[PDB]
């Protein structure tokens, strides 16, 4: 029981933070119709959140969403230090979710047929959602790739600077293999093929280049993380810490 | 004497004839659409900054969703609001530019700072509570796609603001410390979403024209009324106080009286001198200048 | 007793608040002698903060500097607001930094004459630094006014941003006069000639305007903050927070 | 045969006479002290990085204060550094470009994230006492402006060690959440402390000239031996744990014996490819590139 938990844990968490750093985004994006893409983006992938997650709790058999959530500190996040990363400018936001989004439809596409009935139906419903993100987020790497010189050079460091946190992408682990060989989890190598076929492709069409730099930086799925995490949880709990045990 | 076109057009508002975009008006009507029409726009879309200040800090996974999806939905609003006003012939992108020059306003409710969690079940509730009073009241004004947005308005906000009332309710439920924090936010929102009205009746340049147009149904105090009538009975139901001594209510007409407002208040925050103007400007103004070479990105892209 | 701990304490946030501010520029600097002048002016500060602090959990009779630093929310938090205020550049920085010197130097030299002998030694130590904080503020203040065309235009716009929230540092409440009708405190009002003296000076030496906009912007004593300081706090407390009535 | 120039230098060095910059040298004498007192001053500033960023999270005012003092005595140890390097011709702004375009190396250790208060106390404990060992051994150093700096620098690091220590000793005694907080720490910053030490001495290309030449006067193993001898013992007080199943005290020869260090992860971490070793570099590019118009003004007005 203790690897279903970490793995939908890890789903979950990987939705909560990235939902976090999108609500960030809330009134200070370059138009109005993205402060309203990106705040649906994030409400999406917030419910996400919250469905692994209340999942994850009744697995463990005590807590709910929001113990694992406000309870738990930076060691014990689960979520791809690709989510973690700083908003930055908006290139540096857009690179970030459409790496992401390449990765939750291809993961979901084939979560939904796992032999664990409720995640093969929280994958149902998030795929649907996946597929609006990776449309946005694709159609904003098409526009600045190919945009202006300066979009065009800023899309480029985007992606660039992105490149090494991607590896984790395809990490396994013995909860990934174990859970994989049981037909509960996806082993994430073999979801390469398809994450490379679309964003190869994304990054061709928008007239620019794949990164050469082999990418190597993983950590976040066993609670070891870049330095932005601790001061993205001291942010999100806050009031929790200060007032526990309340209703809301 | 009128003209023709003039005494039409009267004859028209008599008639409870829906104004259209390709009818003849007053010039001073048209004008004062687009000041209104485009500022309840611009009010939409700044007010996104003090929700915003907690969407990640909000306390529960269910509170942060309700949020954003309230949020969400206010950037649609000022979305179908623009599009209203530019039916008068103005363009979103000038009027914006005005709001951002400080040459339009904004509600004055959204200069006021978030400095705790309960300020967002308070907004949610008193404040859109009488962002509603005034947008229901503005369903039968007279121009039809101000007419038409208000009524698409008013069916999507009234759901959020019985979301921000069971928030304050579950402050009111919970422990003294959420209590204390449900009352101090309302000491400091209550005059401010009362002030969201306008000018007394004594005092409002725009009333008499408005009144005449029928783009205004209802007095600026007349509304004020009916929301402190509607409001008192639910701060009550929380077991809340109203930061209001001279509150009380008067059998003999059947309305709550209420105290003074503070005006010099008011017209110092209008005025661009309030808690948080310059931090509403200074943050639009740092997303549109910031967004450029995104914007000139996209128009690019759509001319290959 | 409750006044002259509600001012001490006032005095103890301003300190502690910019101390926090000063913290977040480390390693961050344009030079590395920069780094070293920012670190050692924030110290001095939380030396400062540490010791009004210490005072006012005496005279409260209860709790300690951590009790206060740690476990009051941002409505108890009585830090003027210009201390508060982000980062921004580092011309933001060194406008911040300068109208708080010229403050602290105007209001130290004279609360080391205070009735209250705590609050006359504590102001006697402080002097001392917020002079040297005051050289190297007002020696950057003339570098970037007096510099390019480029440095000049950034330190008018961050004097120009800043000047509202000046209002505060000669701003009297019922607790400033009282005590200072007894010879505890200081009434601020009475700080604009000697601070006026030396900030306007400041400003055309370094080739620069004193803003026009009457200054307006108060709040910061009675707990009534700009959206910056419950960030600060979040950041600042968690730890505290989540591992309250330790030692360490 | 040396020249006579070679042959007296060699003399100097057997005899203990400290080189001053003005003395002969052998070109590549200068060139790796230029190296290694260069990449020393780079670790000085790069190390401000990890504890920076515990300053403003700091659990109390008193080891909040003492942090800053202790990053503070980094700045000024990293432009001491900087002075001593330039005495062999080199320039701090020419070496300083070479650490922000990965030419010249800083301290493996500071590549690694602190992601706990405890991080920040073990790297005061651990890290500079790693850091300690190695520095009262070059104390000694043949280079007189090396070896007066080492002085100067360990007589006021030492200090800050201790420090160190106590803040884990308070962690050590405090409750069973911080206990675990201190091991886990250690678990995560012991290999790497090991690792500051450098290569294993069959896999040290500057070891042969460097001790030749008296720049080096103990081995990168005969010092890590020691720092494991000296620190278990402290270990042990805190009743903390070692991550090494291989360590066990050697009665026939004194010393502990300790297990293998990841070779593997220790190369991949000197060459740009460790935890946070893109973050620590573009944090300091980033400083450095939205610092140039401060410095450009500097400049500007010392000419008026
Ligand atoms: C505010 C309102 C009720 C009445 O005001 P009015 O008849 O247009 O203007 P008045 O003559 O009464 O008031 C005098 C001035 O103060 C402004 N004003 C009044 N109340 C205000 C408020 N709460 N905030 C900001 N400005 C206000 C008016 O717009 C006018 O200035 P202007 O001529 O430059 O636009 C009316 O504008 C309205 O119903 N607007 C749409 C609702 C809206 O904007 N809602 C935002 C909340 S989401
Ligand atoms: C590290 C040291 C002990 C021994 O290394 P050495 O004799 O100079 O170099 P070696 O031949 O043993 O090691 C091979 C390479 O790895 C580097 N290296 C060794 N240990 C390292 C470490 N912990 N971190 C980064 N690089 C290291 C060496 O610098 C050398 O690379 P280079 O020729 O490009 O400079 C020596 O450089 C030293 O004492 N330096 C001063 C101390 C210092 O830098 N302290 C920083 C902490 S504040």
């Amino acid at each position: 029981s203790n690897q279903l938990t970490a793995y939908t844990l890890r789903l979950g968490d990987n939705c909560l933070v990235l939902s976090q750093r999108l609500g960030e985004w809330c009134g200070h994006a370059p138009e109005l119709e993205i402060d309203l893409a990106l705040a649906n983006i994030g409400l999406d992938l917030l419910g996400q959140a919250r469905n692994f997650l209340s999942y994850a709790a009744e697995l463990a058999g005590e807590g709910d969403e929001d113990t694992l959530a406000f309870t738990r500190d930076e060691r014990q996040f689960s979520n791809l230090l690709l989510v973690e990363q700083p908003n930055g400018n908006f290139a540096d936001t857009i690179a970030r979710q459409y790496f992401i989004d390449a990765w939750h439809v291809a993961l979901f596409t084939r979560l939904m047929e796992s032999r664990d009935p409720q995640l093969a139906a929280i994958s149902a419903k998030a795929i649907k959602e996946a597929r609006y993100h990776l449309r946005f987020s694709r159609g904003w790497l098409e526009r600045l790739g190919n945009g202006t010189d300066v979009s065009g050079q800023k899309m480029q460091q985007a992606i660039n600077k992105l490149w090494r946190f991607t590896a984790e992408l395809f990490d396994a682990d013995e909860i990934d293999i174990a859970l994989s060989e049981e037909g509960i989890a996806v082993d994430p190598r073999t979801l390469r093929a398809a994450w490379e076929a679309e964003v190869f492709a994304g990054i061709n069409e928008a007239t620019l280049n794949v990164p050469q730099e082999q990418a190597y930086r993983t950590g976040g799925k066993k609670g070891l993380h870049t330095e932005h995490l601790g001061p993205m949880l001291a942010e999100m709990q806050y009031l929790q810490r200060v007032l526990p045990g309340q209703q809301w | 004497m009128r003209s023709t076109q003039e005494e039409r057009f009267e004859q028209r508002i008599a008639q409870e004839t829906a104004i259209e975009p390709q009818d003849w008006m007053p010039d001073a009507y048209r004008k004062t659409l687009i000041r209104q029409i485009g500022q309840h726009a611009h009010s939409e879309i700044v007010g996104m900054l003090p929700e915003g200040n907690w969407i990640t800090r909000a306390p529960t996974l269910r509170r942060k969703a309700i949020l954003l999806a309230k949020v969400q939905d206010e950037a649609g609003h000022g979305l179908y609001l623009y599009s209203a006003a530019e039916t008068l012939g103005c363009a979103r992108e000038d009027i914006y530019q005005k709001m951002l020059d400080g040459r339009m306003k904004y509600s004055s409710i959204f200069n006021y700072p978030t400095l705790s969690w309960a300020d967002i079940g308070v907004i949610g509730w008193l404040v859109d509570g009488a962002a509603i009073v005034n947008q229901v009241a503005l369903c039968r004004t007279s121009y039809g796609p101000y007419a038409r947005a208000m009524v698409k308005i008013c069916k999507e906000e009234s759901f959020h603001q019985r979301q921000g009332f069971e928030a304050c309710m579950a402050l009111a439920q919970g422990s003294e410390a959420q209590k204390q924090m449900l009352q101090d936010a309302i000491n400091r929102f209550w005059w401010p979403a009362l002030m969201m009205f306008g000018p007394n009746d004594d005092n409002s340049p725009n009333s008499a024209r408005s009144l005449t147009w029928k783009i205004k149904r209802f007095t600026n105090d007349e509304l004020r009324q009916r929301f402190v009538d509607n409001t008192v009975p639910q701060v009550e139901m929380l077991g809340m106080t109203v930061p209001d001594p001279d509150l009380h209510f008067d059998t003999e007409s059947g309305h709550y009286r209420f105290g003074e407002i503070d005006w010099q208040e008011f017209n110092e925050v209008i005025n661009g001198r309030g808690i948080c103007n310059q931090e509403r400007l200074d943050a639009k103004r740092k997303a549109w200048e910031e967004g450029t070479w995104v914007r000139e990105a996209a128009l690019a892209h759509a001319q290959k």
